C-alpha cells in the first residue's frame, strides 16, 4: 500500500520483447520476454528466467468496393490500392459488342432481348 | 516568450518547436492566411491583430466626434513638380518623418498638381525606416485613393485628406516614410526644393532645407531608393487625441405605434445596437422619429469610418473574422494537457473565442474552463486557460484558432501576444 | 486496421503494468516488438536530471 | 432472384430511372459519378508527401488551387508537374513542380463514385400495381448528391421469383404436389 | 565511430533524417566534443549533400 | 533547433552553449575551415552543404 501511494506501479529492469517466430503453431507468432523485476500495485514480481507467448496471427478482412481507375487504352496495367490483397471479388468495365445478331420476334412491334441484361446504349 | 520574437518558419517541412506554438503578429510565415475562416488584419507597428471593415436605408451625421486631430508637422514649401514615377514616363516617391514621443497618427495631408482619368487611382502607404535610414519592405498601412478623392491645383493648395482603416501608432525616436504608388503615368506632386522660388511667391526662395528631419525619395520598382537631400513634398501628419464619448444622429424616420415598440425592443445596450440609443418623437401618428446613438470611445477608433459619412447599414454592421495558424505536427511530442494564454482588448459587444484542432482542422473543440484574468494595461487583459483537454491518451496534432466578432463597425477586438504550450501530465 | 491507422488498445486497469506492444503484420509471421515500460528513477538519476535543468537555464541566460 | 450491374445512362432533365425486375424486394447499393467542388484539404507536414481526400474512391482531378478571398484565386497548380493522383485516394506532390507549404490548406476539386444512400440521395417510389407494378429510383431530395448527368447509373437489388408446381393423384387416391425450379 | 545504426525518417523526396541515441562512454564521462561528418563520392555528377546538423549530450 | 538558426560564434573565448552543438551552415563561424580535413562548401541560400568538383 505504501509502495503503490508513493511511486505506483514501475519496472526496475528487464522484461526486453524479442520476436521468435518458432513454429509451434502456424496461425500463431512466438514472443520472448526477458526475465526482469517490477513492482506491480506494490508487490514485487521477480522472475528469474524468460516467459515465452505467443499472439494469434492477423487474418481479419477489409472490404475495398467501387475502387475507381480510368482505364486507358496505352497502358492496359491498372493498380490496387491496398496491398496485403486476398481476392478480387469483382472487375467490371463498360464493353462495346459489334455486328451481334439478333432473330426478330414472330410479334409485330414487340421486344427482342439481347445476349447481355446490363445493356445502356444502341 | 523567446519564440514570440522569432516570426520566420520555413515552407516546405518547417523544423517546430515541440509542444510549444507562439504568434508575435509580425509576420505572416506563422499564419495560414489561405485558411477560408482567416479574416483578421496585422498591425506590425503595435504587433496586434484586429478586424477591417467589410460592407456586407437612412444617413447618420457623426455629432461628437470620438477624437479631435491636430497638425504637428508641416512642410508647407514647394518650388517644383516631380512625377510619382519618374523612371518609367514613356518618351514611386516618399519622404521619411519622425517624432519625438509617441503620437497617434490619423490622417495624412497631401497636395497634387495635376492627376489622371477617372478610373486612375493611387496607392498610399505607410513605410518603416531601417537602420541605414532607407525605406524598407515592411507596411504599416494603406489604402487606394479614386481620382474624385484626390484634390488638384495650379498653386498647391488643394489638400486631399488620406485615411486609414486602422491608425499608424509611431513611436518615438522611430522613423517612418510615407509611399507614394500608382500605375498611371500622369500624376504629379507638389515638391520643396532648397534654393528655387516659391511657386505663390518667386520673389522670394526656399533659403533653408524644407523639412531638415526628412528626405525625399524616387524609385523605379519601390526597392531601391535614390534620396534627393535639397528636397522635400508638401506634406502634413496629423495626430489625434481620443476622447470619452462619442454619438451617431440618424436623418428622422411598420405602423409607428407598432414600429416604435418593436425597434425600441431591438435598439438596447446589448443587442448588435451597441451603446447608449436613444430617441426623440412627435405625436398625432407623425412618422418622424429621430434617432441617437452614443457610446464610449478609444484611441483604436478608425479615423476612415469617423471621415465618412455614416448609414444606418455601414454603422451596426457585425463584422467578423479569425485568425488561424498553420497545422504543427507533434507526433513526436504527444500531449494531453494544454495551456492556451492570449491577450485581448474587448470593447462592449465583442468576443473572443479561443479554439483548437487535434485532427487539422476537420473539428475545432472549445474550452470547458472560464480563463484566469490579469490585467495588462488600460485596454488589453490576459487571459489563460490551463485544461486536461484528453482524459485518457494523448495527441498528436495541434492547430490554434482565435474567433472575432463585433457588434457594430465602431468598436473592435484586438489580440496581442499569443503563447500555446502544451504538456503530457 | 490497415497498418497506417492501427493503434494499441487503450487500458486504464491499475492492477496492470504494460510492458509493451506487438504490432503483427497482415498475413504474416513478422512481428515488430517494442518495450515502452515505465520504469525507475533511482535519486542519481533525479540528480542528473536537476543537472540538466541547471545547464538549461544556463543556456537560456 | 439477383439483378447486379443494371445500368440506366442518367439524365438532367429527367432524374427518374427504372428498374427492370417488377417485385423488387430491397436496393442493394446504388452508386453514380458525382463531383465535389471546393474542398478544403491541409497539406501535411512531409514536403513532396500524400494527403489524403475524403472519399477514397476518386478517379479524376478537376482543379486544385488557393483562395485568400472568395473567388479570388491566388494560385492555381498544374497537374502532372506539380502534383498527380494517386491510388484515387491521395494528392502526391511528388512531381518536381510547386507545391503548398506545411500546414496550409488548400482547395480541391475532383470525381468519385459515391455510393448513394436511401432517403438521402434519392427515394423509391412506385406507380402501377400486380405484375405491371414498378420501382423507380428519383433522386428527389434537393440537397441529395446526383450523378454527373450522362453518366452510367449502376444498381443492385433483389427480386421475387416465382413457382410453377405440377399436381398428381396416384392409384391409392392420394393427390400430391411436385415443387418446380424458381 | 557510432556503433549503432541510425533510425531514418524521410524529410522530402531527396532528404532523408539520420538520427543516432547512443551511450558512448560506458563509465565515466568526457569534457570534450567536436562534430565531423566525412562526405565522399565515386563520380564527379552524383554529390551528397548535408543540412540541419544538430548534436546534442546528456548524462545519464 | 534554436541554436541551428545563430549562427554566430565569438574569436576569442567564446560562449557556448553547454551539452548543445548545432550547424545551420549559414555561417563559417561555427566551421573549424582551418582543419586540414575540412573541404566542404556552404549554399547559405539551402543551407545545405556538398562538394565543390576538383581536379586530379
Amino acid at each position: 500500500e505504501r509502495t503503490y501511494d508513493e511511486s505506483g506501479s514501475y519496472k526496475v529492469n528487464g522484461f526486453e520483447l524479442f520476436s521468435e517466430g518458432n513454429a509451434e503453431d502456424d496461425d500463431h507468432v512466438s514472443v520472448v520476454v526477458d526475465a526482469g523485476k517490477a513492482y506491480v500495485k506494490g508487490f514485487k514480481v521477480d522472475k528469474p528466467v524468460s516467459t515465452r507467448i505467443s499472439v494469434p496471427k492477423s487474418y481479419d478482412l477489409g472490404t475495398a468496393e467501387n475502387e475507381s481507375t480510368i482505364f486507358n487504352k496505352s497502358n492496359n496495367s491498372i493498380s490496387l490500392a491496398n496491398s496485403p490483397v486476398k481476392e478480387i471479388r469483382r472487375v467490371t468495365g463498360q464493353v462495346l459488342i459489334e455486328k451481334e445478331r439478333v432473330t426478330r420476334g414472330a410479334q409485330g412491334d414487340g421486344q427482342d432481348f439481347l445476349s447481355n441484361n446490363t445493356a445502356f446504349e444502341i | 516568450v523567446n519564440a514570440l520574437d522569432d516570426g520566420a518558419m520555413e515552407g516546405q517541412n518547417p523544423l517546430t518547436l515541440r509542444s510549444v506554438f507562439s504568434e508575435g503578429f509580425i509576420s505572416l510565415d506563422k499564419a495560414d492566411i489561405t485558411h477560408p475562416d482567416f479574416g483578421i488584419v496585422f498591425s506590425f507597428e503595435d504587433a496586434e491583430a484586429t478586424l477591417a471593415y467589410t460592407e456586407a436605408h437612412i444617413w447618420g451625421r457623426l455629432i461628437s466626434a470620438p477624437f479631435t486631430e491636430e497638425r504637428t508637422i508641416y512642410q508647407g514649401q514647394a518650388s517644383e513638380t516631380l512625377n510619382v514615377n519618374p523612371y518609367n514616363i514613356p518618351n514611386p516617391l516618399a519622404q521619411s518623418f519622425q517624432y519625438d514621443e509617441n503620437r497617434t497618427i490619423s490622417s495624412l495631408g497631401l497636395y497634387f498638381a495635376s492627376k489622371g482619368d477617372k478610373q486612375s487611382n493611387v496607392v498610399i502607404q505607410i513605410r518603416g525606416m531601417g537602420d541605414q535610414g532607407y525605406p524598407n519592405k515592411t507596411i504599416y498601412a494603406e489604402t487606394v485613393m479614386n481620382a474624385d478623392d484626390i484634390k488638384v491645383s495650379n498653386n498647391a493648395s488643394a489638400e486631399t485628406r488620406v485615411y486609414f482603416d486602422d491608425p499608424m501608432m509611431a513611436e518615438g525616436g522611430k522613423e517612418y516614410a510615407i509611399v507614394i504608388i500608382t500605375e498611371n503615368s500622369d500624376y504629379t506632386m507638389w515638391v520643396g526644393t532648397r534654393t528655387k522660388p516659391k511657386i505663390d511667391k518667386p520673389n522670394e526662395v526656399i533659403s533653408g532645407n524644407p523639412y531638415l528631419q526628412g528626405v525625399l525619395f524616387s524609385s523605379s520598382n519601390a526597392s531601391t531608393w535614390t534620396p534627393h537631400q535639397n528636397s522635400d513634398l508638401k506634406f502634413g501628419i496629423y495626430t489625434s487625441k481620443f476622447n470619452e464619448t462619442a454619438t451617431i444622429e440618424f436623418e428622422p424616420i411598420k405602423l409607428i405605434l407598432d414600429d416604435m415598440a418593436s425597434s425600441t425592443t431591438f435598439d438596447q445596450l446589448k443587442w448588435e445596437p451597441i451603446g447608449n440609443y436613444q430617441d426623440l418623437d412627435v405625436l398625432g401618428l407623425a412618422r418622424q422619429v429621430k434617432l441617437r446613438a452614443t457610446f464610449e470611445s478609444n484611441r483604436y477608433i478608425s479615423p476612415l469610418m469617423s471621415s465618412s459619412d455614416l448609414t444606418f447599414t455601414t454603422f451596426l454592421t457585425e463584422l467578423t473574422g479569425s485568425y488561424v495558424g498553420r497545422a504543427i505536427d507533434m507526433t513526436e511530442a504527444p500531449y494531453n494537457t494544454v495551456r492556451f494564454s492570449y491577450e485581448a482588448f474587448l470593447p462592449k459587444g465583442t468576443k473572443v473565442v479561443p479554439k483548437y484542432s487535434a485532427d487539422d482542422g476537420k473539428t475545432w473543440k472549445t474550452f470547458t474552463k472560464s480563463p484566469t484574468t490579469t490585467r495588462a494595461n488600460n485596454e488589453f487583459t490576459r487571459y489563460v486557460i490551463d485544461e486536461k483537454v484528453k482524459s485518457s491518451g494523448t495527441n498528436t496534432k495541434l492547430q490554434v484558432r482565435l474567433d472575432l466578432s463585433t457588434e457594430n463597425s465602431f468598436l473592435r477586438p484586438r489580440v496581442r501576444r499569443l503563447m500555446v504550450t502544451t504538456r503530457d501530465e | 486496421n490497415i497498418m497506417r491507422l492501427v493503434t494499441p488498445p487503450l487500458n486504464t486497469d491499475p492492477e496492470n503494468l504494460q510492458l509493451g506492444t506487438v504490432t503483427v503484420l497482415p498475413d504474416s509471421d513478422e512481428a515488430v516488438c517494442i518495450s515502452f515500460a515505465i520504469t525507475r528513477l533511482s535519486m542519481e538519476d533525479l540528480q542528473k536530471v536537476k543537472t540538466r535543468v541547471d545547464n538549461l537555464e544556463y543556456n537560456q541566460a | 432472384g439477383t439483378a447486379e450491374n443494371e445500368s440506366t445512362i442518367f439524365n438532367k432533365s429527367n432524374n427518374s430511372i427504372s428498374l427492370a425486375n417488377s417485385p423488387v424486394k430491397e436496393i442493394r447499393r446504388v452508386t453514380g459519378q458525382v463531383l465535389i467542388e471546393k474542398e478544403r484539404v491541409t497539406r501535411g507536414a512531409q514536403g513532396d508527401g500524400q494527403d489524403f481526400l475524403s472519399n477514397n474512391t476518386a478517379f479524376e482531378i478537376v482543379k486544385v488551387w488557393t483562395e485568400t478571398s472568395p473567388g479570388v484565386t491566388t494560385k492555381e497548380y498544374k497537374q502532372g508537374e506539380d502534383f498527380r493522383l494517386t491510388d484515387g485516394q491521395t494528392i502526391d506532390w511528388s512531381p518536381q513542380g510547386q507545391e503548398p507549404s506545411g500546414g496550409t490548406s488548400y482547395y480541391v476539386s475532383y470525381k468519385y463514385n459515391k455510393r448513394m444512400e436511401a432517403g438521402k440521395d434519392y427515394e423509391v417510389t412506385t406507380q402501377g400495381e400486380g405484375l405491371s407494378k414498378k420501382w423507380y429510383i428519383n433522386f428527389t431530395p434537393s440537397n441529395g448528391a446526383k450523378p454527373i448527368d450522362q453518366t452510367v447509373v449502376l444498381v443492385d437489388y433483389t427480386y421475387y421469383l416465382a413457382r410453377k408446381d405440377s399436381v398428381f393423384i396416384n392409384k391409392y387416391g392420394d393427390i400430391a404436389i411436385l415443387p418446380g425450379e424458381p
